[PDB]
DNA sequence: AGGGCTGATCGTGCAAAAGTCGTGCCAGCCGTCT
DNA sequence: AGACGGCTGGCACGACTTTTGCAATCGCAGCCCT
């Protein structure tokens, strides 16, 4: 539901999505690239969270 | 619908949260002690019945390291909320149901 | 004492700021988008408007119809497959011979086929499955009257002589269609009004879409462009976020997140070169601008990018991509800082730069062209020279203008 | 009729042009909707027959 | 695909009644989503384009 | 691509335009019913290619190549009545005070 | 008991070849006037 | 009625640009190869 036409400006869950869409991708970053024992200290927290 | 692997465990807000938290007897954990282990504090004691510290208990991390040089792996203790993924994945009720 | 270039002399960006100062020459919407996201790392670095109106956008309406007319299951299926792939302009896009294949059934022929579209071009708009061109005119001038004068010359030239028309071939259609002269100018313009590409007319409504990286704006009649401040991405350093870091306390982690602060640093000396070299090289463009645009497009000449390089003293000429993708909006409308470079196009009468002003002379001078052709290279290179420009037949640009030669652009009146 | 019915609102105004007289059930979608929602919060949606 | 019934195939319903309400497994939970989502990344400015 | 009050409606009938301006105004005193074309702007699309189909269209109607979509103001539906005063404000800078 | 060699870490320029634009301007053609 | 005109653009050559295409030596000393 675009307002004023350019921009689709999305509400609240998907928009929580996209912060979840990070933890998301944060998962996908925590699953390669970074140590889940010693990521998910304060990030799994969050992530239960959001 | 889409799908998330999410390898940060999310158990169900709603599963435990309410008063009647089947979880917190299940794993029959403390509601405080519960509230710790979602807010990855509680560090408890994630299984094992050979080992010192009980299967369900909070474990220091000291407490849960000294067991763990004393016992090899037979001390587990999960800060996360993945102490309660197994003491549900534990908690039986294989005809012990009808012992209790 | 004097100077030599042989002496006891005492650099170059490499690998690292590379990339870093590539984030810059990408462009930071979404060329550096993609990259922040690829970065995975340095977690030490951060009434209701409700509508829900579904339009039917006529296709809806063709099935309707389609639906409520009476019709079989391989009738309505025939029609559907018909409706299913039209083009915007209201042609059909594929051929009733793929039509039969993609039926797939060998009692579906290409006389069934050909009834259900004719059939559906038996419903609005005019010329519906057009496919072959000027259907559309056809089925609007065959709906049309015969009481309507000029109506077979009309037909006519729309059947057999659409080249003569399409070619403007006025004394050649009066030639060959053995119409009357001057008379069939009436008939062209009737199977002119005929609504060709009747089925863009659904199409109506396309969504607005314009970033303005640098909005200058002029209802005040001048304003800092501001260098689209709030779009500007900006990475953010936490303390609790190095603790949460610090949680990922894993040696090899440790050093990863350190290093990763480096190239997050460094990638921050690049984002800063972009919007500093884009802020500076920008507000010495528009200082050539007086209240938002001085005299239009007539403002400015062929841009020095190295000038604009050298003005900025640090990378001195030392060029680069970061105003490039990168565009300042004005009160006319969005335009690049790319397009803050030009180009020369004055050639003598003391010119020899802007290849905009020479144009804007030209949309000027097509203000008042030919009428017979668009100013002939003559009319408008001396519309040029007026300008004193004297761009000259070089730039006359006219077919760049899309428009086409002199004589071709003779038509009946 | 006077609900979100789209495919029966469609069935039904054909059979209106045509004098049949006849609406269609099926399932309503706000049931899959919800259906979804629990399946979009932490529970599995599934229906027996 | 014969174009009749394949157009006929999607419009089917069941009677559906006994509707039942019970938990998840994570198996049932691959099988129902079609994919899984890992970035934020929800509709463009430059083409508009999923 | 600005869109812009020219009155210049592609694929529209003749008797909308009959109580327009050039500027695409309509002039004061005039009645209205129905939809009634009001402000018509005509908003410039994406740019077409040579396009061989589309070529042949500007060839043969040409002028508008379906690049000016309709960006019209009408009167409003089961509301009519009679035009009694008109106003208008233009971005500074903006001059093009048709009508 | 003696050697080697290793890499932790080492970021805002500018130039190279190459193109591309400025600018004109020669060949053809058809509207014309012859 | 065949040649002018001016359009056209192709044909060509210099002048501004301009992306790219280049990452290392330190630092001991210890661990590993001899």
């Amino acid at each position: 539901v675009p307002l004023d036409g350019g921009r689709f400006a999305t509400s609240d869950l998907n928009d929580l999505y996209r912060r979840v869409i990070n933890r998301n991708n944060r998962l996908k970053r925590l699953l390669d690239l970074a140590a889940p024992d010693i990521i998910v200290r304060n990030e799994k927290r969050m992530l239960q969270e959001a | 619908m889409g799908h998330i692997e999410l390898a940060s465990p999310t158990a169900h807000i709603w599963f435990l949260k309410s008063l009647p938290s089947r979880i917190g007897l299940l794993l029959d954990m403390p509601l405080r002690d519960i509230e710790r282990v979602l807010y990855f504090e509680s560090y408890v004691v994630i299984e094992g019945g050979m080992t010192n510290l009980e299967r369900q208990q909070i474990l220091t991390e000291e407490q849960y390291l000294d067991a763990l040089e004393e016992f090899g792996d037979e001390f587990d203790a999960k800060m996360g909320a993945e102490a309660i993924q197994a003491l549900l994945k534990s908690m039986d009720l294989e005809q012990e149901c009808e012992q209790l | 004492m004097k100077q030599g270039l042989q002496l006891r002399l005492s650099l170059a960006m490499t690998p690292q700021l590379q990339q870093a100062i590539r984030l810059l020459q990408l462009s930071t919407l979404e060329l550096q988008q993609e990259l922040q996201q690829a970065l995975e790392s340095n977690p030490l670095l951060e009434l209701p408007v409700y509508q829900g109106e579904t339009t039917q956008t006529l296709q809806d309406y063709l099935m309707w119809q389609v639906e409520l007319t009476p019709f079989t299951d391989t009738d309505r299926a025939i029609a559907t497959s018909i409706v299913d792939a039209v083009d915007d302009t209201g042609y059909l896009t594929i051929q009733i011979e793929d039509i039969v294949d993609s039926i797939g059934d060998d009692e579906i022929g290409l006389e069934e086929v050909e009834a259900v579209l004719k059939r559906i071009q038996r419903f609005d708009p005019v010329g519906v499955a057009a496919k072959d061109l000027r259907d559309c005119l056809l089925i609007q001038l065959s709906q049309f009257a015969k009481e309507t004068p000029w109506l077979e010359e009309a037909r006519l030239i729309i059947s057999d002589h659409l080249d003569l028309l399409a070619n403007h071939d006025f004394r050649t259609l009066m030639r060959v269609t053995r119409l009357k002269e001057e008379v069939l100018k009436e008939a062209v313009n009737l199977i002119q009004s005929l609504d060709p590409r009747p089925g863009q007319s659904i199409q109506t409504s396309e969504p607005e879409y314009v970033i303005p990286d640098v909005l200058v704006r002029k209802v005040s009649g001048r304003w800092t462009v501001e260098l689209n401040a709030d779009s500007i991405p900006r990475l953010k350093i936490n303390q609790q976020y190095a603790a949460m870091g610090n949680s990922a306390r894993n040696d090899a982690d440790g050093q990863f997140i350190r290093s990763n602060l480096q190239e997050a640093r460094w990638l921050i000396k690049s984002l800063e070169s972009r919007n500093d070299t884009l802020l500076r090289v920008s507000r010495c463009i528009v200082e050539q601008q007086q209240a938002f645009f001085e005299q239009g497009e007539e403002y400015m000449k062929p841009m020095v990018l190295a000038d604009i390089a050298q003005a900025v003293e640090m990378h001195e000429s030392t060029i680069s991509r970061v105003t490039t993708q990168k565009y300042l909006h004005s009160p006319r409308g969005i335009f690049e800082l790319k397009y803050f470079f030009s180009s020369h196009v004055n050639t003598e009468g003391g010119g020899e730069a802007s290849s905009t002003a020479i144009r804007a002379l030209v949309k000027k001078l097509i203000a008042a062209e030919n009428p017979a052709k668009p100013l002939s290279d003559s009319k408008l290179t001396s519309m040029l020279s007026e300008q004193g420009i004297m761009v000259a037949r070089r730039t006359v640009y006219r077919e760049s203008l899309s428009i086409p030669p002199s004589n071709q652009r003779k038509q009946l009146v | 009729v006077k609900s979100d019915d789209v495919n029966g609102r469609t069935k039904m105004y054909k059979n209106i042009v045509d004098g049949n007289h006849q609406m269609e059930p099926g399932m309503p979608e706000s049931f899959n909707v919800l259906l979804k929602e629990i399946r979009s919060l932490g529970i599995n949606i599934e229906l027996e027959d | 695909k014969d174009l009749l019934k394949f157009l006929k195939a999607q419009t089917k319903t069941e009677e559906f009644d006994a509707i039942k309400i019970a938990l998840a497994s994570p198996d049932m939970i691959r099988s129902w989503s079609f994919g899984e989502v890992k970035k934020p990344e929800t509709i463009n400015y430059r083409t508009f384009k999923p | 691509g600005p869109e812009e009050i020219t009155a210049d409606i592609p694929n529209v009938g003749e008797a909308a335009l009959s109580k327009l301006d050039e500027s695409g105004i309509v002039y004061i005193g005039a009645e209205v019913t129905g939809g009634d074309i009001l402000v018509g702007k005509v908003t410039p699309k994406g740019e077409t290619q040579l396009t061989p189909e589309e070529k042949l269209l500007r060839a043969i109607f040409g002028e508008k190549a379906s690049d000016v979509k309709d960006s019209s103001l009408r009167v409003p539906n089961g509301v009519s009545g009679t035009v009694i005063d008109v106003q208008v404000f233009t971005r500074d800078g903006v001059e093009k005070d048709k009508r």
